[PDB]
């Protein structure tokens, strides 16, 4: 019943493809869409994904920011503007990326440039934690 | 670049086999090398015999050292050898003339040095009438016939050049060997789409031939065209008739190619010349979708179907 | 040597051309190559020869850009080349003209446009009071109100 | 004259070289278009997905209006950019006499070029450097950026590219593009939830983004594919051109040895 969509911008990981169960990390909160999900439109923040396939297994992304979509009509669009597996990341990289990232944050004076360091750091952490 | 001389030795071999006539070769302004090398490749390829009776050519040479006059007569030389051949022993003979543009220039050259006064271009007053004379005995008679092959050289590529112009008025048919034909690998490098024919027309051939030459020269047509939409890259197949057709095509335009007897020592394979009532019969069943299941490379150097389907189940 | 020799002893040439003709248009007059000894604004009088000098300049730009209409297509054309080329192809058109004499072979009744009517039909022409109308409307027609004329009923059937 | 046709001829040889050369270089990038046009169609549509099953009516009462175009900077395309430009001053002239004012954002150099002495008066912000390159996301996280920066927070808006429809043809589509006053008061949107002003702001920008990434991917492709069959047929036309010009070419070659030989016997018979 479920028609999931999750879709980069230059790839396509489902297209009306039927899996029993998703979950998603959105700005309000980490929740799961299942079938007959409340109509539901919500922004992403950076973190996994976990599509629960009809056989049970489990496909895991990770998402930087998209857009989640539960219509009426059971269907659940997922766009996301960078969509992963967990293979292609690595840690070493993540954590030197959130070191630098508050270290400057610190540094960092001015409200707005102050705000992007933090969000900067929020992916880098939100990746650092999805690593292991 | 194209072989030629391998195509004149084959008609010569031809029609002296299928038929039981005698060929002879005029060489109106030739270059005294080639004149050598054709010679000794007629020699070397049997159709000419230093040491038998049983030769099937005579030849007859005016070089390009020589006055116009002589250019000028030598192919009449020739065209009465052969006309000995035709009307005193009923054969049918076939006459070749090497170039019949340098027989039209040394005319050209024998009327200037008459001191008469030239004419479009340059050539001679007398240029149509001086082709015709020569030309129009080159016929059919009750008692025999003489075909002429004559090669063509087109001055500064115009068609309209009065000396192809005025030789055009007396063609029948028309060969066009393509080096590009060549470098795909078909022998007799013959470009199906350029050669063209007078006889062509149902009444003639009757309908079953001039159909099956049609539907040959359409697809062949067609497959040119379905090549530069491939050129596009995306080879695919959204229609199914179109890659039909491009094997089709394929496994046709590879069947026009033979192997000639006169290249017999320098490969191995066995010249086959095919009847016409069998060239019809094959290229009708490459037409008709039969020869699908066959694959393409046994439709190469092959003689008429029966070698090619033969060919085709030793491919294994 | 004898066209050329003839040129200088007339005082009005009208050369008709093989081109123009294979277009359709009669009489296959030339327009870029008849000229007169009085086309002059001192003779004909100002309109009539502005008009007459406007109808061979947009002429002559059509002319000019022929080439690479033919050879990259109209869709490259400035806007303002678009129009030039619509109103020259109009005028073109409009210059023809069913002949009495012709009916054997255009089909239509011959017309004798008086010299007010083709001048006040070319000036309007040219003013681009006709851009809405089809260029096949001014096909062998007389006046301009013949030209409407015929547009509305290609509209109107079509 | 022998020299004029020389040069003639030279000419248009080079042209139809050029021209062969741009249409093979174009249907090697009409490739590439083609290939990562489909999941980018597959997104941009999941995106309306929405504003499709929510049925969004659209604000029938408010007055200001941003209409964006999708072109790129290179002409010699077709009639992409004229499409364009006369869909998009058509549809201004015919909202200006309604009583509703309306801004433009042109996508491409090409159409603001084409419309700028038309409606610059009524023109927000143009982009270029679009069609050389393959648009990303990138592209449109830019433009959106700059059409939100802008401060012109527009009642509502239409963008307009040429949807392509395949090799051959394209259809001048406009795509609508609503504000955050009017999906919100959209009844339809009471089936949905957790909704107010700042997730529907966000959605709305994003959705902005999106709807501009899509019509570039789908304008980019629809472009090389026009620019493949014009240079198809520029190069057609010239070797037509190349013939006929040859024909008489030789011609005129045959009438000059003609008049010349006929010079010299005429010359030689007054002795």
């Amino acid at each position: 019943q479920m028609s999931f969509t999750f879709a980069s911008p230059t790839q396509v990981f489902f297209n009306g493809a039927n899996v029993r169960q998703v979950d998603v990390p959105t700005l309000t909160g980490a929740f799961g869409i299942l079938a007959a999900h409340v109509p539901t439109l919500q922004v992403l923040r950076p973190g996994l994904v976990v599509v629960h396939a009809e056989d049970g297994t489990t496909s895991k992304y990770f998402v930087s920011s998209g857009s989640i979509a539960v219509n009426a009509d059971s269907s659940v669009q997922l766009l996301a503007e960078e969509a992963v597996t967990l293979d292609m990341l690595d840690l070493g990289a993540a954590k030197a990326n959130l070191e630098k990232a508050q270290a400057e944050l610190v540094g960092t004076a001015d409200e707005a440039t102050r705000a992007e360091i933090q969000i900067r750091i929020e992916a880098n952490e939100a990746l650092v934690k999805a690593l292991e | 670049g194209v072989g030629k001389t391998v195509l004149i030795m084959e008609l010569i071999n031809n029609v002296a086999k299928a038929h039981g006539g005698y060929s002879v070769f005029a060489g109106v302004g030739e270059r005294t090398r080639e004149g050598n090398d054709l010679y000794h490749e007629m020699i070397e390829s049997g159709v000419i015999n230093l040491k038998d009776a049983t030769s099937k050519v005579a030849l007859v040479y005016g070089q390009m050292n020589e006055p116009p006059g002589a250019r000028a007569r030598v192919a009449l030389t020739g065209l009465t050898v052969a006309e000995y051949f035709r009307d005193q022993e009923g054969q049918d003979v076939l006459l070749f003339i090497d170039n019949i543009f340098r027989f039209t220039q040394a005319g050209s050259e024998v009327s200037a040095l008459l001191g008469r006064i030239p004419s479009a271009v340059g050539y001679q007053p007398t240029l149509a009438t001086d082709m015709g004379t020569m030309q129009e005995r080159i016929t059919t008679t009750k008692k025999g016939s003489i075909t002429s092959v004559q090669a063509i050289y087109v001055p500064a590529d115009d068609l309209t050049d009065p000396a192809p112009a005025t030789t055009f008025a007396h063609l029948d048919a028309t060969t066009v060997l393509s080096r590009a034909i060549a470098e795909l690998g078909i022998y007799p490098a013959v470009d199906p789409l350029d050669s063209t024919s007078r006889i062509m027309d149902p009444n003639i051939v009757g309908s079953e031939h001039y159909d099956v030459a049609r539907g040959v020269q359409k697809i062949l047509q067609d497959y040119k065209s379905l090549q530069d939409i491939i050129a596009i890259l995306g080879m695919d197949e959204l229609s199914e008739e179109d890659k039909l057709t491009v094997s089709r095509a394929r496994k046709i335009q590879r069947f026009l190619s033979q192997p000639f007897q006169v290249a017999e020592v320098f490969t191995g394979h066995m010249g086959k010349l095919v009847p016409l009532k069998e060239t019809i019969k094959g290229f009708q069943q490459i037409l008709a979708g039969e020869y699908d299941h066959l694959p393409e490379q046994a439709f190469y150097m092959v003689g008429p179907i029966e070698e090619a389907v033969a060919k085709a189940d030793k491919l294994a | 040597p004898a066209p050329a020799t003839t040129f200088a002893h007339l005082d009005a040439t009208t050369v008709l051309s093989r081109a123009i003709a294979e277009l359709g248009i009669y009489p296959a007059v030339d327009p870029l190559d008849s000229t007169s000894r009085i086309m002059d604004p001192n003779i004909v009088g100002s309109e009539h020869y502005d008009v007459a000098r406007g109808v061979q300049k947009i002429l002559q730009d059509y002319k000019s850009l022929q080439d690479i209409i033919a050879i990259l297509g109209m869709d490259e054309l400035s806007e303002e080349d678009k129009l030039t080329v619509s109103r020259a192809r109009k005028i073109q058109r409009f210059l023809s003209q069913p002949f009495q004499v012709a009916e054997v072979f255009t089909g239509h009744m011959g017309k004798l446009v008086p010299l007010k009517e083709t001048i006040k039909g070319f000036q309007q022409i040219l003013a681009g009071e006709y851009d809405h109308l089809p260029e096949q409307a001014f096909y062998m027609v007389g006046p301009i109100e013949e030209a409407v004329a015929k547009a509305d009923k290609l509209a109107e059937e079509h | 004259t022998l020299k004029d046709i020389t040069r003639r001829l030279k000419s248009i040889k080079n042209i139809q070289k050029i021209t062969k050369s741009m249409k093979m270089v174009a249907a090697a990038k009409y490739a590439r278009a083609e290939r990562e046009l489909k999941p980018a169609r597959i997104y941009g549509l999941g995106s309306l997905a929405l504003y499709e099953k929510a049925d969004i009516k659209g604000p029938e009462d408010k007055k200001k209006h941003l209409l964006i175009g999708v072109s790129s900077d290179r002409g010699l395309c077709g009639a992409i950019h004229s499409s364009i430009a006369k869909q998009m001053k058509s549809e201004v002239a015919t909202l200006t006499a309604a009583g509703k004012e309306v801004m433009l954002v042109g996508i491409g150099d090409k159409i603001r070029g084409i419309l700028y002495r038309t409606h610059s008066d009524q023109f927000l912000v143009a982009f270029k450097e679009v069609g050389r390159k393959p648009p990303t996301f990138g592209d449109a996280s830019v433009i959106a950026l700059e059409l939100l920066n802008s401060g012109y927070e527009f009642d509502e808006g239409s963008i307009i590219f040429n949807k392509f429809r395949s090799v051959i043809s394209y259809k001048t589509e406009e795509k609508p593009i609503f504000s955050l006053n009017t999906v919100a008061s959209a009844d339809s949107m009471s089936i949905y939830d957790d909704i107010d002003a700042d997730v529907l702001q966000n959605y709305q920008e994003y959705n902005l983004a999106n709807i501009i990434y899509y019509s570039l991917k789908e304008s980019t492709t629809s472009e090389q594919s026009a620019r493949m069959t014009a240079m198809d047929n520029a190069s057609k036309n010239a070797s037509e051109m190349i013939d006929k010009l040859t024909l008489t070419f030789n011609r005129t070659r045959q009438a000059v040895i003609t008049k010349e030989l006929i010079e010299i016997i005429s010359g030689a018979a007054a002795l």
